[PDB]
Order: C-alpha cells, then sequence, then structure tokens
C-alpha cells in the first residue's frame, strides 16, 4: 500500500463581535483539522502460454 | 465599545471630507443645440 496525506479541508475563522473585543473570545473559534489518508495497492493481470 | 481599560468619547472617528455623486443623470440635450444670440423677447 502507499498511504499519503490528504491536507483537510478549510473551516471558517469567526467573526468576533464587539463585546467580545477585550475577552478571551477577542481571539475567536479554533479552526481544526485532520489529515485524511488515501492508499494505493495493486492487482494482478497474468497470462500463461504454452508452446 | 472602545472601551477597554481607557476610553475616547468619539473623539476618534475620523470625520472626513471627501465627496461623491451617483454616476448622475448624464445630460445630453441641453447642449446640443446652437444659440441665437437675441437682444429681446
Amino acid at each position: 500500500i502507499l498511504t499519503m496525506l490528504v491536507e483537510p479541508d478549510a473551516g471558517k475563522a469567526t467573526w468576533v463581535a464587539a463585546s467580545t473585543y477585550g475577552t478571551d473570545t477577542t481571539t475567536g473559534e479554533e479552526v481544526k483539522g485532520a489529515l485524511k489518508e488515501i492508499h494505493f495497492s495493486t492487482y494482478k493481470l497474468a497470462a500463461k502460454s504454452f508452446i | 465599545s472602545s472601551s477597554v481599560e481607557v476610553s475616547s468619547e468619539s473623539y476618534e472617528t475620523i470625520f472626513s471630507q471627501r465627496i461623491i455623486r451617483d454616476l448622475q443623470k448624464e445630460l445630453v440635450v441641453g447642449a446640443l443645440f446652437e444659440e441665437l444670440p437675441m437682444s429681446s423677447k
């Protein structure tokens, strides 16, 4: 197998308000993502001939 | 609210002095023609 990592999709960054400004919420929502994987493997083709 | 620790009462807002017109009506008729510089009624 050959597994590669596919980067995860975009997640929005929150629009904080004015009350939030000056508080821990000012920093806004966390944007969090997990890499995903795609896997490649092999099959077989074979043939025989016989003189 | 611009209210963290210390405050200013709207002194800050940049009152600005730039003016503008909404692509206002083109005038096309008034000037097209020519004038007969008349002297009376």
